[PDB]
Order: C-alpha cells, then structure tokens, then sequence
C-alpha cells in the first residue's frame, strides 16, 4: 500500500471541506465552518492498486495566508479549487499555483484544477477560461459538485495518478 | 535572525528545549517524551501545523492531564505578551514620527497569530471530535464557551464566531451514493411475514446483507473514548464502553445462533443443508468485506459442538469446504492473512475488532507512562502515539457507508435474536455440546437416525444476485 | 530444525494477564513493547539444554468474545491458565477454563499450568495454599508471577514446555 499526501487549497468558501468530506464520508456539509487545518485518511483501490490517501484540508480565509509554506512543503500533490460562481476565487488560483512552485522549488508539481459548485446554474467562470488556464499549467481541469458528488472521485483520483506517474 | 521570545518568566512556553523537558525520536520532528508544557507548545507550534499530533493528543491526553487542566494550559498558551518598542521605534516616537514597528509586526504575523490560530484549532477539534469531555463536565463546557466568546480582535474573529456556533450545535445534537443499492432478495419467507423468518427461509444473500448493515452500524458507533485507558476491560466497562460491548455481544449471539441452528437440526441430511447455507452466507460476507461476519461463521464452525460433527462435514460439497478453509486461514499465524487482506480491499468493510482491542491493551500495559531523564519525569508520548495509530486505523474504516437497502423486518429479526434465551452461558454451551453428542455420538457408539423437522424445501437459491427490470 | 511449541494464555480479563507474555517476550531489560510487530509473540529459548521456539497466543482484551474461545484454544498444545491473586472471581473461573480446554482438545490430560499473577499492590485474596491445593487436585504445576518484577515469568513458560515434553 503506497501512501499519497494530497493537499486541498483555494480561496475561502469554495468548497474544499465539502469536497473532502463528500469523498471521505459520502455526506454533503451544508454549514460553512471556516477551516484552520484538518486531515483525513482514506484507503481506496485506484487502477487496481490499493493505497492510502492522506488529505490535508487547508484554510482559505485570508487571515491564515501567512501559514501556508509549512503544508506546501509536505504535500505531494495539490487540488487547486475555485468555485464556478465566484470569479475572485478563480483569480486567486494563480497565487496558490505560484506559491506551491516557489515552496517546492519545482515547475513540475502534481496538481489538478477543480471548478467546484457545478450543481449551481448561475455560473460566472466559463469552462473554457478555466481549461485555458489548466493547459497553461500542464494539468487537467475537472468540474465538481460536493453536493451531488459529480466529478469528486475523478478530481481526487486524477491527482493520485499524477503523483504516481511523477 | 530568529524572532526573540517573551521572557520565560512571564510566558512559560518560551523556555528553551532541553533533554530535561523534551526528547525527540531519531520533515517535522516526532516527539518521544516531554513535559506537558512542552507537549502543548508543540501541539500549537508557531513553525508548522501537525494535525495528526492534534488528533493523537486529544485522543490520549487524559492519561496524563485532566480536561480542566488542559483548558487552563491552552488558555495560558493563547495569552502571548507583545514585545516592547525597539530602539529604532523609540527614536522615531521621540521625533513625533510613526514607528515602523518591524519586529512587533513580524512577531504578530509569525508567532502570535499562528500560535493563537493553532490553539483555536485544538479547541475546534476538541469540541467537534471529543465532545464527551464537555458532556460529562458541564462546567468545563461553560469555561470553553466563556474563553471562545471573549476572544477579541479581528484576526481570529471568523474562527471565534464559527466555534461559538459549533459548540451550540453540538449541545443540541445524510448519505449520497454513486449508484442505487441492489434489489432486496426474498426466498421462502415473503415480505411482511416475519413469523416465518429463519436461517433457511430468508434468502442467504439478504441474510448476509442485513447482518452486514447491522454489523457495520455497530462497528461505526464505537468511539475512541471507549478504548483509551483499556476501559472496556475494567470494572466500569458497561458505563465507559457500551457501544463496543453491544457490538461484541451481537457477534457472540450470531455465532451461538449458528451453532444452535446446526446442533438442533438432528436429521443428518437437514443438518448438512443448514451448514451449507451458513457457508453460503459466509461467501457473501467475504464478497461484502464483512470480516466480522466472516469470523462469526468461522468461530461457529471451530466451536466444540460443531467441529466434531465429522458425518456432517463429510457431506459438505468440496467447493464449500474450500470457502470455509480459505476463511479459516485468515486467522492462522496470528491473523497474518486477515491483516494483509484488510489492507488490500476496497472499502466499505467491517473489520474484526478483537485484534485492535488486544493491540491497544498490550500497548498500554507494555509501555511506561513516564520516562525518567536527568532527574525529571517526562510523559512517554510515544506510547500514546502508538495507541492513537490504532484508534486512527479504526476510524479510517468507520467512514465508508454500505450501498445496501435496509429491510426493517429482517433487521428487527436479527436485532432480537436471542439464542441463549434465559439460560446462563455455561448452561447453554453445555446444552449445545450435549446436543452434538446426541446427534453424532462418540465412537464406537452407533450413529442414530432422526426425523426431519423442516416442512419446506431445503434447496438453496444460491448466492448470486438476481436483477429484474 | 528446532521444535516449535504453540502455547495459549487463558484467564479472566481486566486483572493484568497480559503482563506475563509481555514480560517474557520483552526486551527483558528495556520496558517497551509494540504488539503489532510481526513476531512480538515468538521467542527462541533454551530449556534444559534444548533450543526451541515458543509461539504464544495471548488474546488479552478479547474476553467478551466468549464464543471465540474454542477457536483460539484449538490452536494450542499447552495452556497457561492465569488468575490474579487479588481477584477471587478470576480464581474461581479457573475450573471452567480447564473444562473448556479438555473439551476443545478432546483429552483429559492436556499440558497446562496454573499461574497466580500479582498484578498490583492491592491486598492478596487468594492464598498460595488455596492455589496449590487446586493445582494438586488437577495434577498440574502451580507458578506465581509478578506483573512488575518479571519474577516467575520464565518458570511459568518453561514449566509448561516441560509438561509438553513429558506428556
Ligand atoms: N451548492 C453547493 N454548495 C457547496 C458546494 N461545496 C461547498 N458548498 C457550500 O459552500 C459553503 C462553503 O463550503 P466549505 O466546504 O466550508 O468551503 P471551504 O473552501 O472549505 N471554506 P474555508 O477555506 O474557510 O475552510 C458551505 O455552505 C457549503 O455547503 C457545492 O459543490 N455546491
Ligand atoms: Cl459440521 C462441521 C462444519 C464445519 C467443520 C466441521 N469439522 C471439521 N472441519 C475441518 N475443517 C474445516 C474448518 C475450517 C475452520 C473450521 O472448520 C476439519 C479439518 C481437519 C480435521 C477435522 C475437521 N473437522 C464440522
Ligand atoms: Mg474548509
Ligand atoms: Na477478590
């Protein structure tokens, strides 16, 4: 059993915790309880190989923005999450991307771009704009709903595959 | 340079690390031992977060620190003094200018705010995942509410207001799937006819499914508070470990029910059908990763009354002997193959709890509470980490729900199963063994014949599921 | 090569039974233990000049899984029946443990030893004469052990191996 260290990052309120709890417990969290730092474990078979996912769920509120280097050092792959009805959260993605690259001193960090809340009709970030950004990073783009489970396994398990092939 | 710290005289958590107060194991450090002050410092350290450590500490700390004292210590940790103006700040103020306050601003951003946020994260985890401390001590809850409710200043405000709401919700205190659960299966007993429910009349697939839902729920209900301190073995076990004991008593009752079904079927041909049906239920348990259920069956087959029934075992089909043998081999060599299989499958599963209990008990009995170093007694934290590795493994398998539909009548049937009746354990297990001797006497006594007891067909419907449109 | 003996520890829970095997298998001289470690329950020893391997099954903590006792006992060639010298109920339980072993092994003469374990400083309630009389009535040895000083621990296990060898 290989162990994988995944880290979920992105602006406050985009659904990092809801995505993680949906993956771990098959439950959608309606409350908005801002995270400081939480961690979860999940044994799961991916492409026929059993592994153990360690998932770090991080703080998106700006008041915690000076405490990120410590978790970026330990992570092996990053889910970069924005919400498709929140343009500012999309504009915040590049700041996370650049900080991860700096901390890990690498242009080649496993990452997946995640556009969450895709169950909501009132989209303000178009798929094409997010896909263009993902291509510029060399990473896949996956739209998700923590509420319906759409895309959730795909997002996390795609990240595992990119760590595996790293 | 490193930030300067408050004087250790006014703030105890600024004392330098030494082997008289903290010992590390041989890229964050791992703590072997330390004083409670040093443990709390590293629990809320300014340089890094350690969420595993938070879980480990909150799961195990009561063996070395009382809940009331922990709260006092983290409040003390939170109240960090700010440094005085520096010489450059002084000279600016003397000229009527605003000081740069560079050292003060850095200390706020890189020491006070991270430590305070990490203290709040301890409080948040304490309330969310270890709320029993507050259920059992209402004054502790009042103190926590007062502390959180009086934190001032905007940097912590979002988390203070959130934690206040979380506490209030915990005081007065839904699943979604990738697919639909399979259709409930029926055999001789039809829906609603609970009076005919029995081992051979319910569908063996649905027996295994409903027992797996029941045993998964029982597994998922056990909290670490029922395990730390080995409290399920002590005199107050019924008070401190009720969910664990309910889970074990279900397992014991099902094993005894299997044995009773076997030995009370005196006709040889019927008893072969009973044993074969139980092995089919075991096959579905294996398919569902219900290892508790697997061992429930294996324990029954290895029991003194059943294991000796050579005439019955002789007629069990070879493919079913192989299923039972594979299941028995999971337990051999101190559960070597079981442990490997548990770590290889795709959850949901229902682990066998007994191995966890033995490992927690032996870890707590086999390691000292303190280490003596340089005349000081340090808390042996490595021992607590080992216990929390086990409780963490337990919790990891409690997360995944089964995609199976409850059948309320079949569920009630197995919840109310009571093979022992009003009999005490010795009286009942002696009865089972004497029944075994009656139906297959010791050699050289001849094998008697017995009349049939079942009026319905004995042929199994099998354990492959069906699917109408 | 060398003979392996499958030994099984049985007895009441909650009264320090596990200290017997822990103290044996331990780094005798460093008070430490990881029971999850592959072969934390196997020990090569020399008894009367003959090297052998002890495999010890101690399911301490699983006492409430009472319908599993037969399964666990079936694995053993020799048995340590353990009670606590400050718990009279654990001493009274011994008779039923021995009867259950005889039934599982289908023998009236199963290698076994009676072990009286001192698990703390609480007052003794089973005197050594009571336990000696019980052991004699069964025809088996009696060994007293301390859960803290390792006294008697080697004697308990080595005596059982001698009972197996002389069966
Ligand atoms: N409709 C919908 N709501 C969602 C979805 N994901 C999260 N939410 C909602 O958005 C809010 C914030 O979710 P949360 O998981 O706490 O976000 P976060 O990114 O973890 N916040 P923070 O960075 O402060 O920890 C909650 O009310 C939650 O129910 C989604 O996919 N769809
Ligand atoms: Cl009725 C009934 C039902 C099941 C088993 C038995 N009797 C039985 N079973 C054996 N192996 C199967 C197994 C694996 C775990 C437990 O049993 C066995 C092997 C060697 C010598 C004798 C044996 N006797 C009787
Ligand atoms: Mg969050
Ligand atoms: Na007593």
């Amino acid at each position: 059993m290989t162990e994988y260290k995944l880290v979920v990052v992105g602006a406050g309120g985009v659904g990092k915790s809801a995505l993680t709890i949906q993956l771990i417990q098959n439950h959608f969290v309606d409350e908005y309880d801002p995270t400081i730092e939480d961690s979860y474990r999940k044994q799961v078979v991916i492409d026929g190989e059993t592994c153990l996912l360690d998932i770090l769920d991080t703080a998106g509120q700006e008041e915690a923005s000076a405490m990120r280097d410590q978790y970026m050092r330990t992570g092996e792959g990053f889910l970069c999450v924005f919400a498709i009805n929140n343009t500012k959260s999309f504009e915040d993605i590049h700041q996370y991307r650049e900080q991860i690259k700096r901390v890990k001193d690498s242009d080649d960090v496993p990452m997946v771009l995640v556009g969450n809340k895709c169950d909501l009709a009132a989209r303000t970030v178009e798929s094409r704009q997010a896909q263009d950004l993902a291509r510029s990073y060399g990473i896949p783009y996956i739209e998700t709903s923590a509420k319906t489970r759409q895309g959730v396994e795909d997002a996390f398990y795609t990240l595992v595959r990119e760590i595996r092939q790293h | 340079g490193q930030m300067r710290l408050p004087s250790a005289d006014v703030y105890r958590f600024a004392e330098p690390d030494s082997e008289e107060n903290i010992i590390f194991e041989e890229g964050i450090p791992i703590i072997k031992a330390g004083t409670v002050i040093k443990l709390i410092e590293r629990l809320t350290y300014h340089m890094y977060a350690d969420p595993n450590f938070v879980r480990t500490f909150l799961t195990t700390y009561r063996s070395f620190c009382k809940p009331q004292e922990l709260l006092s210590l983290i409040i003390e940790r939170f109240e960090i003094p700010e440094p005085e103006p520096t010489e450059a700040d002084r000279i600016a103020i003397e000229n009527g200018d605003q000081p740069l306050s560079a050292e003060l601003k850095r200390f706020r951003k890189e020491y006070i705010q991270p430590v305070q946020l990490r203290v709040l994260n301890v409080c948040r985890h304490w309330v969310e995942h270890h709320f029993y401390d507050f259920e059992r001590d209402a004054y502790l809850l009042q103190r926590m509410e007062e502390f959180i409710g009086t934190v001032r200043g905007k940097a912590m405000k979002k988390w203070v207001e959130s934690i206040t709401k979380i506490i209030q919700r915990k005081k007065i205190a839904n699943i979604t799937f990738q697919s639909s659960p399979p259709t409930v299966e029926w055999h001789i007993s039809r829906p609603g006819h609970i009076e005919t429910f029995d081992l051979l009349t319910l569908h063996p697939i649905e027996i295994a499914r409903q027992l797996t839902l029941l045993e998964s729920d029982l597994y998922r209900a056990v909290q670490p508070s029922e395990l730390v301190g080995s409290v399920w073995t002590k005199e107050d076990k019924e008070i401190n470990s009720p969910n664990l004991l309910k889970m074990i008593r279900h397992t014991t009752n099902l094993t005894l029910w299997f044995e009773k079904c076997i030995v009370e079927t005196e006709n040889l041909e019927e008893r072969v059908a009973v044993v074969s049906r139980i092995i089919e239920i075991l096959q579905v348990f294996q398919e569902l990763n219900n290892f508790n259920g697997v061992l429930e069956v294996v324990s029954a087959m290895n029991s003194s009354p059943v294991y000796r029934l050579d005439h019955t075992f002789e007629q069990i089909p070879s493919r079913q002997k192989k299923i039972l043998e594979e299941a028995h081999e999971l337990s051999e060599d101190h559960y070597k193959k079981y442990l490997a299989k548990l770590r290889s499958i795709n959850p949901p599963c229902v682990p066998f709890f007994g191995i966890y209990l033995t490992n927690i008990l032996k870890t707590e009995e086999g390691n000292p509470e303190v280490l003596k170093r340089h005349g000081k007694e340090l808390i042996n934290f490595s021992k607590r980490r080992k216990v929390a590795e086990i409780t963490g493994e337990i919790q990891q398998y409690q997360n995944q729900p089964y995609c199976l539909r409850v059948e309320s009548d079949i569920k009630r049937f197995f919840e109310n199963l009571n093979p022992m009746g009003n009999s005490m354990e010795k009286e009942f297990t002696d009865y089972l063994f004497n029944k075994s001797l009656e139906i297959e006497p010791r050699n050289p006594k001849p094998l008697p014949r017995f009349p049939k007891k079942y009026s319905y067909p004995l042929k199994s419907p099998g354990v492959r599921p069906s699917n109408p449109r």
